[PDB]
């Protein structure tokens, strides 16, 4: 139901959970302040990454979840792009007959 | 699996090669090293100018 | 003798080198703009015996040497270079050895663009240098390589430098400098900088993906296998645009000292100064497209970058109107960098207004590529930063160097450059408004009348450049002379008017930089305690 | 193997350049020096060929 | 290294004491540098005949 | 007037029109295998394509598209 | 329709686009005159009164009251000069219902023109080279580096459709008194729209440099009567 | 201390660097290498001999220049805090111009790839085009990158903690760990369907990734001559800057690495 409908939203949503990872864990790294500030970016950095990967296998996991929906896309609205483009033609050639 | 597809495209002559597109394979200048086509890490099963 | 300039590593050598480069390139650019200049003169062919490729490589050679060669190595590598260390109070730039390789890698550019000129033909391509023009099919040969090659050892130059003076300014500053307390020409070497740092990589991507393109078979821009040229267009003006910003930032410095110490009082609201010149900074990274409304972009693209290119009229507005009120108000001494700071007023804002009628899309179908756009262009770099290059020169020269010029001579000069100027670069707004296109040799013979009157300004502008050539020879043989006579004017600001001569005499120099107090020609370790302020 | 103290008693107590001062500088920087001279010079040899025209040798 | 101080150490050339004239070396420099697209212009028209 | 021409449409309004005569092209060669032959409304794409595209460009994907080096789907 | 030697204006209007074109160019010309007035009377009589001025105001530094005022003022002043503008640019983006189409292909130091509307009752399309004549070939009283052999007819009060492209290198399409200008890069194609108001013949050049022809590339447009084209175009 | 003894320093904290040679042998090799490939590019230098000379030169120049900043550092005690604070900001300048190369090379990827051509098709990647699939070896590739991060994080800890064998342990499998990805891109280019030549998408994509590989070469390289540095006891516990740079150029490739695996080979698949 929701699926593809955030399901195209898809490399928009994951680079804004990266974002809000490492934004996010930037706080509880610098809540216990003895490190330099740099030893801190690089931890919450590499504990934000660890999160895009991982939810980005969930992103594959989920684009096969989600096309046993309707089988052969990449051209089955290829189909409905030129379909409606063929008798939107149609439309034009009758009243320039009868016109 | 894909180095046994490797061995089994080696059995595959270059009239049976699927033909290039249009941009497929630039030849503005030749390559100024070696015999011409082959550029730099051109492994000859994986890639045939034809 | 060796060591001292060929394995330099203090600042004020190394800007003194960058100097003599930036003159000598200066020669050569206005030589071939002579030459373009004298082409021009009349329809048909004059000099060149049709030839229209050694026009466009000489087209090409005066503009990549007048900007890369003249106008960056001199504003940025001589000044910021010499005085930036020393308005800031640091010994040297921290990383001097990157400080020298930023000098050392201008003659190899130099090099391989003047045999990028001997070889084949020359790149004859604009100093855009635009695909497919710029391609191996339509450019056979060594030549845009090597130009390629030199924007390359060019921009290795003004990046090293970047770095260099962002760290310098970040780090070297003496003991009560905050970044507050910085003088305006510190903060225009900054954001110069900044802009340096963040455009050049953008530039170096775009030709080396040509170099790439033409060399190695790839295809970034080739149409018969998937490029566009305009992307070419994008990567290159998102470095174009603050390039030419670039070239105007520490103009705009230069003028707001000169300004305020030939007007004898300080320059008006001077932190809305800073803030002016970042926010043009700032701005300029975000006006790009306006090189490319012709091109087919959408309305709303051009829409929004005519707003864009509109609201940077603002700071500079605020900069020229500032300009003035630090004008109003004082007790004006007329010397030569005051001369030339009042001219840079007057033509910068003339050919400001003409950037905003360039900046309206909807207008600008009816002057791209066309002279008016080299009128604007020209207004803004051969009287901005040019008449601001002058007066960089005429108001350090004789403290960093230990002799005067002679003054008579200057204002002639002076004269001469801003007659010249306007002889050449005002009547091309007329030729762009009734239709000559650009980098033509040839013309209608509709143009001639013109074309005529500014090529006669063209020798006026080179007589002027010559008889600079000889106020630097007396300079250099008779400076020690000219303090003794009356041949120069020894103090850039008289007595106040109840200010006895006596009492002017313990206090001979009134500055808010520490350039003026320093022993002159200064020494080679200035600084050795450090400067205190308050 | 910790030499660290004694090559900073050499290179503080020293005269001659910070290049050199090292005891195996002489095998670094003499070779250098050559091949420097000739990558320097070989390219500028081949630059009056380039003006005019003619091209090496390959077949 | 300490170098030398004064009004004429600042320069890599030689203005004072000279076995030759300055204006040479100081005219030279800049003829040189004005001379630089005549030989440019010469090159490229003797390439394509006009001479 | 007998003079007429193909309109704006409103797919591509903008200044580049360069997928108004690829996609009329691709949309009349993938008519003629879909289609067939003498269908009325096909001649649509037919003064679409050949009003505003150019004939090297038109020869050039006649001869690819004999080559097998087409790249749209008209088969 | 030609430049005309000394001149200092643009070129004699001939579409909406050009005339309107001129009118913002003249609206913004206005304001620009105001500002220029301004501040050359200012730096005229600052440096003519106070250059014989031997005391400064040396606390003039703050101005707070009218800071605000000159950052304001330009503002408004912007937004005068955009408000044309804008919908100068809205409306020469529409080509809403043309009754011709032209393509302009720029090779190499020609332009190729192609009529592809088979109005004709020949019915195939019309294309043809037009080249500059050499100035050793110009009969007496031809315009030098503007006349062509060929050239591109057009009719009267008929919105026409410019598609422009190139084939080699980048070009560019320009008739200033028509007031189009258009880039002729070899990837794409673009368009603008005209309608020409009077009868004539309207010169133009390549405005982008396309190698070593590039001031040998003109554009000659004779805009007649659609009697006239229609007689012209049952030829070639 | 007095002030007849104080006046036997320097009174300010940075570093007057003694007249050094390498900065115009350094030129002048980039001269010859200029030069070179202009000749070598169009025929008129025989072999590869004068490129393959002028890049040893440029390299050997580097390293002389690099063993001086070595000397400086370790054996004349010249890098004080404010030198130290000054070369961090001057690498952090340096990865910030090279991320904004990769953003021009991002820009080009997407400036092909959000409305492609239709001489490739209005399609992406383009037609026979055989994309590169993300999860067989670039999944390694971003695994044995995250992972080496990972080393060279207690790598560095361990060196502030006064453990020897703990951080040279750590820094010995980071560098490990890049010359695998290394050879894993190597193995990767071979077994590749598509070629440099092969349109603008091999364009883009040899080309980002490539530039991506040259930098992590000087990332192993570099690793290199910190284990060497650190064996050899010129890393101290507290004063360890050119490692500490090195840390920071692992973690900028591996966010960029990341940015070119999510578009290079997800969303461009
Ligand atoms: C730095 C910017 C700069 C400067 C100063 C100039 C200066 C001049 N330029 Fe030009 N020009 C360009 C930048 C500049 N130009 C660019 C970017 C192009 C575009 C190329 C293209 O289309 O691709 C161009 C193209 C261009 C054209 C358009 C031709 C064409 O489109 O093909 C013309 C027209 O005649 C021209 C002529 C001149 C003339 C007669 C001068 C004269 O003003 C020269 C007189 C100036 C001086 C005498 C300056 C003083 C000399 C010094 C050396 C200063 C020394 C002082 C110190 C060191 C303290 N140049
Ligand atoms: C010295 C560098 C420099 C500077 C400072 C500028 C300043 C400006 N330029 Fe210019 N420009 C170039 C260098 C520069 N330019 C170059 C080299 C080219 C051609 C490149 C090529 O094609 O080869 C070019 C071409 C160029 C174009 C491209 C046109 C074309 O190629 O077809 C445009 C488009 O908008 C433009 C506009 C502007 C504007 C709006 C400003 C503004 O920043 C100017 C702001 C100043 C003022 C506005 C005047 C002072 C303000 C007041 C008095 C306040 C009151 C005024 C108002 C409220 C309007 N110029
Ligand atoms: C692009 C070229 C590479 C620039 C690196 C800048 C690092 C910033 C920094 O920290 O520079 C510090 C050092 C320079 O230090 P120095 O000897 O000037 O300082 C003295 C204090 N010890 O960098 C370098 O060795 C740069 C070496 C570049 C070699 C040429 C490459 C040309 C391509
Ligand atoms: C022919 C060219 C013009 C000649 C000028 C004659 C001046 C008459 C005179 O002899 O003038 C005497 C004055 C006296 O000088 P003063 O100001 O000290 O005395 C002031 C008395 N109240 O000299 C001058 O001021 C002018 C000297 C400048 C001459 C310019 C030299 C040539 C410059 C171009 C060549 C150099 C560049 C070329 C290399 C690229
Ligand atoms: C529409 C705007 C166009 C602007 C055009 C730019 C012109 C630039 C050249 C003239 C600048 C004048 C000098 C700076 C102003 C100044 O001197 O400000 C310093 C003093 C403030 O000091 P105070 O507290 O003693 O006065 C208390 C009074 N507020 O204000 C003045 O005396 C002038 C006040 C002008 C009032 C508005 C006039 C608008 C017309
Ligand atoms: C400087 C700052 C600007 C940098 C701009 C971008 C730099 C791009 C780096 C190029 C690396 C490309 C690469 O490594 O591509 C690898 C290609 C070879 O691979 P292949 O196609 O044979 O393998 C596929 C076989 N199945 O090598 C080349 O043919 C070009 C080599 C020279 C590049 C320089
Ligand atoms: C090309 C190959 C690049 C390999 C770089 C290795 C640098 C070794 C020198 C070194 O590491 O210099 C060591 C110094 C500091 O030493 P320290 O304080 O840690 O010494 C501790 C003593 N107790 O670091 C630096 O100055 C910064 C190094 C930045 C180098 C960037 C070069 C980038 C080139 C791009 C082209
Ligand atoms: Cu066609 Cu210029
Ligand atoms: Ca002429
Ligand atoms: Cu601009
Ligand atoms: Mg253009």
């Amino acid at each position: 139901k929701f699926v593809e409908g955030l399901s195209n939203n898809k490399y928009k949503i994951i680079t804004g959970a990266w974002a809000a990872s490492l934004y996010g864990s930037w706080v509880i790294v610098n809540k216990d302040p003895i490190m330099t500030k740099a030893q801190k970016i690089v931890q919450a950095r590499m504990y934000a990454q660890f999160i895009t990967v991982g939810l980005l296998l969930a992103s594959v996991g989920l684009s096969m979840y989600e096309n046993k929906l309707h089988p052969n896309k990449q051209k089955v609205n290829e189909m409905r792009r030129w379909e409606n483009a063929l008798r939107v033609a149609e439309e034009e050639e009758r009243l320039e007959k009868e016109g | 699996e894909h180095a046994e597809h490797r061995e089994h495209l080696k059995h595959v002559p270059d009239s049976e090669w699927p033909r290039d597109y249009e941009f497929m394979n630039i030849r503005s200048k030749p390559f100024f090293w070696g015999d011409g086509d082959k550029t730099l890490f051109w492994n000859p099963v994986v890639n045939r100018h034809i | 003798m060796v060591q001292r300039w060929l394995y330099s590593t203090n600042a004020k050598d190394i800007a003194v080198l960058y100097f003599m480069l930036a003159i000598f390139s200066g020669m050569a650019g206005t030589a071939m703009s002579l030459i373009i200049r004298l082409e021009l003169a009349a329809p048909g062919s004059q000099y060149l015996h049709g030839n229209s490729q050694l026009f466009n490589v000489l087209v090409v050679g005066h503009a990549v040497l007048m900007i890369f060669f003249l106008v960056m190595p001199a504003l940025i590598g001589g000044f910021g270079n010499y005085l930036l260390p020393l308005m800031i109070g640091a010994t040297d730039t921290a990383f001097p050895r990157i400080n020298n390789i930023a000098f050392w890698v201008l003659p190899m550019g130099l090099v391989c663009l003047v045999t990028s000129t001997l070889v084949e033909s020359g790149a004859g391509t604009g100093w855009t240098v635009y695909p497919p023009l710029s391609s191996i099919q339509a450019h056979s040969g060594p030549s845009v390589d090597l130009a390629i090659f030199a924007l390359h050892l060019t921009s290795i130059s003004s990046l090293l430098g970047a770095i260099n003076f962002i760290v310098t300014t970040l780090n070297m500053r003496t003991n009560g400098m905050t970044m507050h307390k910085l003088p305006l020409f510190v903060w225009s070497i900054f954001i110069t900088a900044f802009l340096l740092l963040l455009s050049l990589p953008v530039l170096s991507a775009g030709i080396t993906m040509l170099l790439l393109d033409r060399n190695f078979n790839t295809s970034f821009f080739e149409v018969s296998g998937g490029g566009d040229p305009i992307l070419y267009e994008h990567l290159f003006w998102f470095f174009g645009h603050p390039e030419v910003y670039i070239l105007i930032i520490p103009g705009f410095g230069i003028i707001s000292h000169v300004v305020s110490t030939y007007s004898k009082k300080p320059v008006f609201g001077e932190i809305s100064m800073v803030y002016a010149m970042a926010s043009i900074g700032l701005l300029g990274f975000l006006v790009w497209s306006h090189h490319m409304y012709i091109v087919g972009l959408d309305a709303d693209t051009r829409a929004y970058f005519t707003s864009a290119t509109m609201i940077i009229a603002i700071p500079t507005g605020i900069k020229i109107f500032s300009w003035l009120a630090t004008i109003h108000g004082g007790s004006i001494r007329l010397a030569t960098p005051m001369l030339y700071a009042i001219a840079f007023l007057f033509l910068f804002t003339m050919g400001g207004l003409t950037g905003v009628a360039l900046a309206n899309a909807s207008l600008d179908v009816a002057f791209h590529d066309t002279y008016y756009v080299v009128g604007h262009f020209h207004y803004v770099l051969s009287m901005g930063a040019i008449f601001s290059l002058f007066a960089g020169y005429y108001y350090w020269s004789p403290q960093i160097l230990g002799l005067n010029y002679n003054e008579k001579l200057a204002q002639i000069q002076f004269w001469l450059i801003f007659i010249g100027a306007n002889v050449i670069f005002f009547p091309m707004h007329f030729l762009g408004i009734n239709g000559m296109p650009r980098r033509i040799p040839d013309y209608p013979d509709a143009f001639a009348g013109w074309n005529y009157v500014a090529s006669i300004g063209s020798f006026i502008a080179t007589l002027s450049l010559f008889l600079f050539i000889y106020i630097l020879y007396d300079q250099l043989v008779n400076g020690l002379n000219n303090k003794v006579n009356n041949k120069s004017v020894i103090y850039n600001k008289a007595p106040d008017f109840v200010e006895s001569n006596t009492i002017f005499n313990l206090n001979t120099v009134k500055s808010s930089s520490i350039e003026f107090l320093l022993t002159s020609p200064p020494a080679v370790h200035s600084f050795n305690t450090p400067a205190v302020q308050s | 193997a910790n030499k660290v103290i004694q090559l900073q008693k050499i290179f503080q107590s020293s005269t001659k350049p910070l290049w050199w001062r090292h005891p195996r500088s002489a095998l670094y920087l003499y070779p250098f020096y050559a091949i420097f001279a000739v990558a320097v010079v070989t390219p500028l040899l081949y630059i009056p060929n380039a003006i005019r025209g003619i091209k090496a040798k390959k077949a | 290294v300490h170098f030398k101080d004064g009004v004429y150490e600042n320069i890599p050339f030689k203005v004072k004491g000279r076995k030759t004239p300055y204006a040479l070396s100081h005219f030279g420099f800049f003829a040189i540098g004005f001379a630089v697209p005549f030989v440019a212009c010469y090159v490229q028209l003797k390439k394509s005949g006009a001479f | 007037s007998p003079l007429h021409t193909v309109g704006f449409d409103a797919r591509f309004p903008q200044q580049n029109q360069t997928k108004h005569c690829w996609q009329s092209y691709v949309d009349y060669h993938k008519c003629v295998n879909m289609k067939g032959e003498d269908f009325a409304p096909c001649k649509v794409f037919w003064k679409t394509y050949n009003a505003l595209c150019p004939l090297d460009w038109i020869e050039k994907w006649d001869d690819q598209r004999e080559k097998g080096i087409f790249a749209g789907d008209i088969n | 329709d030609v430049p005309t030697p000394y001149a200092c204006y643009f070129q004699d209007s001939a579409t909406p686009n050009q005339e309107g074109i001129l009118e913002l160019h003249d609206n913004i010309m206005f304001y620009l005159l105001v500002i220029l007035g301004l501040v050359s009377w200012m730096l005229y009589t600052i440096v003519m009164t106070y250059s014989k001025n031997p005391i400064a105001y040396k606390y003039i530094k703050h101005g707070q009251t009218i800071e605000v005022i000159w950052t304001i003022f330009p503002a408004v002043i912007l937004l005068i000069i955009a408000f044309p503008s804008f919908i100068l640019l809205y409306l020469c983006d529409e080509v809403i219902s043309p009754a011709m189409t032209i393509k302009a292909i720029g090779y190499q130091w020609y332009w190729k023109y192609e009529y592809s509307d088979f109005i004709n009752d020949s019915g195939e399309t019309v294309e043809f080279e037009s080249y500059v004549i050499p100035d050793e070939l110009l009969e007496e009283g031809q315009l030098r580096l503007l006349d062509t052999d060929t050239s591109m007819v057009v009719p009267v009060d008929t919105h026409i459709r410019f598609v422009v492209t190139a084939a080699d290198v980048i070009h560019d399409f320009a008739i200033p008194s028509l007031g189009i200008k258009v880039d002729a890069t070899p990837g794409r194609l673009n368009q603008v729209s005209a309608l020409i108001q009077r009868e004539g013949v309207f010169y133009g050049a390549c405005s982008e440099l396309c190698g070593t022809g590039h001031a040998n590339m003109p554009i000659k447009i004779e805009a007649v009567s659609l009697p006239k084209f229609l007689e012209w175009l049952n030829e070639q | 201390m007095t002030h007849l003894e104080r006046s036997r320093h320097q009174q300010h904290p940075f570093h007057m660097v003694m007249p050094s040679p390498w900065p115009i042998v350094v030129s002048f090799a980039l001269l010859s290498l200029a030069l070179s490939t202009a000749l070598t590019m169009h025929g008129y230098i025989g072999n590869m001999n004068m490129v393959y000379l002028a890049l040893f030169v440029l390299l050997t120049s580097s390293i002389l220049w690099f063993r001086d900043i070595v000397a400086e550092a370790t054996y004349l005690g010249d890098h004080t805090m404010a030198v130290r604070k000054g070369i961090n900001l001057g690498f952090l300048m340096f990865v910030l111009s090279e991320v904004l190369i990769f953003a021009g090379l991002f820009w080009a990827y997407f400036h092909s790839a959000m409305s492609p051509d239709v001489t490739l098709g209005a399609c992406w990647p383009p037609v026979g085009i055989e994309a590169v699939q993300p999860t067989e070896l670039p999944l390694l590739n971003t695994i044995i990158l995250l992972s080496s991060g990972a080393t060279v994080t207690y790598s560095h800890h361990a060196l502030i903690a006064g453990n020897r064998n703990k951080a040279l342990s750590g820094l010995l499998i980071t560098f490990w760990l890049i010359v695998i990805f290394v050879t894993c891109q190597y193995i990767e280019y071979t077994n590749a369907a598509f070629t440099i030549s092969d349109g603008v998408y091999g364009s883009v994509f040899y080309a980002g990734t490539g530039l991506h590989f040259l930098h992590m070469v000087m990332l192993a390289a570099m690793l290199g001559v910190n284990y060497w540095r650190m064996r050899n006891y010129h890393l101290t516990a507290g004063h360890h800057v050119g490692y500490e740079t090195t840390i920071i150029y692992t973690h900028v490739l591996d966010v960029i690495w990341l940015f070119l695996y999510v578009v290079f080979y997800w969303w461009g698949v």
